[PDB]
RNA sequence: GGUGAAAUUCUUGGAUUUAUUGAAGACUAACUACUGCGAAAGCAUUUGCCAAGGACGUUUUCAUUAAUCAAGAACGAAAGUUAGGGGAUCGAAGAUGAUCAGAUACCGUCGUAGUCUUAACCAUAAACUAUGCCGACUAGGGAUCGGGUGGUGUUUUUUUAAUGACCCACUCGGCACCUUACGAGAAAUCAAAGUCUUUGGGUUCUGGGGGGAGUAUGGUCGCAAGGCUGAAACUUAAAGGAAUUG
């Protein structure tokens, strides 16, 4: 039967979506079906901040960040400890934790 | 993986740093700091002419280092060597850029990105490509959560920005443009001329790149140093 | 988050610089917070 | 008082490159990668091989005259993985202990305006 | 032959598939108040003192 | 069999029968 | 370099890496969303030109010109065909390294046709909302897109105007969504899959157990690949849908 109302995706009035490639396996997945995430970390790992503070030439230096947007396919997201599987009543829950 | 090269030579030790010696970099006078850093070349032999070896180098430096203040922390500046005189080589402006973290911090969703570029030539026949960026902003008292523009506001904003950038360039030779970009005064009348259309936050304009240059005219560069 | 950030550098404690070399050092980079008159008389 | 170079850490998978060039970048000092410190062919991108390589770049920078350095971290970029390898934070940490001075950390990963095509086919890397 | 002594201050948990390796964080006696995370083969308790051939290590779970 | 590869198999069979019949005609 | 691990491959003729340029072709990131436009397939850089379109507003005009439609017509992803151009990537075939009992597969490295464009074909798709179009009525809730109306509402310009951008209320049209089931259904579920044994709003197309079979044959279109139309002999008592417990 029909598992989902939107069937996998966010295509309502769109016809075509012009897909993207998964960051883990280069699988072509439509952009509405993708499981887009944003990974925003510091330029420096948290165990090196005090290390880098005493080695910096500057009194006040703002640590920059990496802002990288990730697109996963369904197979790679479930395998990589992401959205993997929810119960039928919890499938309809659209709110992030 | 040392023991992995099957062959090191298809057909079948002198340390170069003793040969190497140091120079120093001089910023133009439209910058609060002249001392940028030091470079290495080989010894000036009679057949390789070390002055020509370091003649066309491009040095990457930050504007916060050039001005001391940390407010212009992103704002990267290209400096191009042109004229060398006894371990005291001089540099001229080659371009300006943003850091990748500052650009990606600005680009957020549920707002509209507006980009404008021009290809206007200055008074010294410098041809520059100047890029601009802006973002629509959520006004105070606003309830709804995205604040998008209406694609004719964008075309009205883009026309306003492109006419401003092409106006401030003709009238500025090069040093007036560098002394206009440093105070970030260009971002001001973009905001003033676009507040009629849309709120438009975050107008730290964008990079500017050089395209073509005229002849040398070494009196101009010694006006920047001397 | 997008808005949060951290600051590293020399200012991640203020102390009296007894040595004049420390005074010459501290003025050189530029970390001097105050110069106060001594409590006692000369 | 400080002589400044550019660190240029290529933090990929399968390898890690550290080499300190001049401010202009034309003259290069102390290029030792991670593959020349471990004999596995598997852990050329490990944090150990990265930090052993970053200890060598600072030894050859101190004996040349470099005291400080700017850091440009880098992933593979282009159409490829675009995230830093495991050796990026190890190499950056290792040359901070060694005596070098750090300023202006930055990423220089080549990010396209969605260039040509990823490899692997439209069905992916099937493993 | 440089060796470095470190004191276990907080035990993080077990690691390894068979469970034989313990994640601990340690405090160095010399160069006080800078701490890293290591792995211990044997039974490690609070106020155990470790000696390390190298101190340039972070601990990743096995 | 997959219905795609039975469709492929009969398409190849029709091509053989089309060309073994053009011998006579 | 690649990988779970390696190997093929490139390297002291300087590989990988750094800098400065140049050339080529493709693509149009981040913004980018239960958002927009189009009959659908589809369409995401700027600007100029060309012609079109929907919704809204209207105390403008015509006056039943309408709805669905055999025959017939236009458009129609990708792949494929023909002829020029282009040919950077990726890559049906092919070549190689690995794994394997085998591996002419998955994985690695190369790599033709193709991928792009121009002129002409093809006429398919899980071409899907697996849900024909037009019309009416039936339960609540907020959001949002386009237009309009009102409000001494907030902000900015030139404190101040008009505007613009927001705020509140209303309205027409649109992509949808949340709750419930009066109602439907075999159930999954459904504001239509409701107003259907208390069975008639109008109209088009299609199906009649499973195979054999979308096969044979004959037409017809197509350069071809193929598309459209399309049986019978024979065989069979189950195939199949949705839920339950293991
Ligand atoms: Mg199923
Ligand atoms: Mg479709
Ligand atoms: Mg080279
Ligand atoms: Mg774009
Ligand atoms: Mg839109
Ligand atoms: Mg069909
Ligand atoms: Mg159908
Ligand atoms: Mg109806
Ligand atoms: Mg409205
Ligand atoms: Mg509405
Ligand atoms: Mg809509
Ligand atoms: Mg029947
Ligand atoms: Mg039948
Ligand atoms: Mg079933």
């Amino acid at each position: 039967p029909k598992k989902r109302a939107s069937n996998g995706r966010n295509k309502k009035g769109r016809g075509h979506v012009k897909p993207v490639r998964c960051v883990n396996c280069s699988k072509s997945i439509p952009k509405d079906k993708a499981i887009k995430r944003m990974a925003i970390r510091n330029i420096v790992e948290a165990a090196a901040v005090r290390d880098l503070s005493e080695a910096s030439v500057y009194p006040e230096y703002a640590l920059p960040k990496t802002y990288n947007k990730l697109h996963y396919c369904v197979s790679c997201a479930i395998h990589a400890r992401i959205v993997r599987v929810r119960s039928r009543e919890d499938r309809k829950n659209r709110a992030p934790p | 993986a040392v023991g992995k090269n099957k062959r090191l030579s298809k057909g079948k030790v002198v340390d170069p740093f003793t040969r190497k010696e140091w120079f120093d970099i001089k910023a133009p006078s439209t910058f609060e700091n002249r001392n940028v850093g030091k470079t290495l070349v080989n010894k000036s032999t009679g057949l390789k002419s070390a002055s020509d070896a370091l003649k066309g180098r491009v040095v990457e430096v930050c504007l916060a280092d050039l001005q001391g203040s940390e407010d212009h922390s992103f704002r990267k500046i290209k400096l191009r060597v042109d004229e060398v005189q006894g371990k005291n080589l001089l540099t001229n402006f080659h371009g300006m850029d943003f850091t990748t973290d500052k650009l990606r911090s600005m680009v957020r969703k549920w707002q509209t990105l507006i980009e404008a570029n021009v290809t206007v030539k200055t008074s010294d026949d410098y041809v520059l490509r100047i890029f601009a960026i802006a973002f629509t902003r959520k006004q105070a008292n606003q309830v709804k959560r995205h604040s998008y523009a209406q694609s004719s506001h964008i075309r009205a904003i883009r026309k306003v920005i492109s006419e401003i950038l092409t106006k401030e360039v003709q009238g500025s030779t090069l040093a007036q443009l560098t002394s206009k970009l440093i105070p970030e005064v260009i971002n001001k009348e973009i905001e003033n001329a676009t507040k009629d259309i849309f709120p438009l936050q975050n107008i730290h304009v964008r990079k500017v790149k050089l395209l073509k240059q005229p002849k040398f005219d070494v009196g101009a560069l010694m006006a920047l140093h001397g | 988050d997008w808005d949060t950030n951290t600051i590293i550098g020399s200012r991640a404690r203020a102390n009296v610089a007894r040595s004049q070399g420390q005074i010459n050092a501290a003025r050189r980079q530029g970390l001097v917070v105050s110069v106060d008159k001594k409590y006692g008389s000369t | 008082s400080q002589v400044f170079g550019v660190a240029r850490i290529y933090a990929s998978f399968n390898d890690t490159f550290v080499h300190v060039t001049d401010l202009s970048g034309k003259e290069t000092i102390a290029r030792v990668t991670g593959g020349m410190k471990v004999k596995a062919d598997r852990d050329e991108s490990s944090p150990y091989a990265a930090m052993l390589a970053a200890q060598d770049v600072a030894a050859k920078c101190k004996e040349v005259g470099i005291t400080a350095v700017h850091v440009k971290i880098r992933a593979t970029g282009g159409t490829r993985t675009k995230t830093p390898g495991p050796g990026g934070q190890a190499a950056l940490r290792a040359l901070a202990r060694s005596g070098l001075r750090i300023g202006r950390i930055e990423d220089v990963t080549p990010v396209p305006s969605d260039s040509t095509r990823k490899k692997g086919g439209r069905r992916g890397r099937r493993l | 032959t440089p060796v470095t002594l470190a004191k276990v201050i907080k035990v993080l948990g077990r690691t390894g598939s068979r469970g034989g390796v313990t994640q601990v964080r340690v405090e160095f006696l010399e160069d006080t108040s800078r701490t890293i995370v290591r792995n211990v083969k044997g039974p490690v308790r609070e106020n155990d003192i470790l000696v390390l051939m190298e101190s340039e290590r972070e601990a990743r779970r096995l | 069999m997959r219905a795609k590869w039975r469709k492929k198999r009969t398409r190849r069979l029709k091509r053989k029968r089309r060309k073994v019949r053009a011998r006579s005609k």
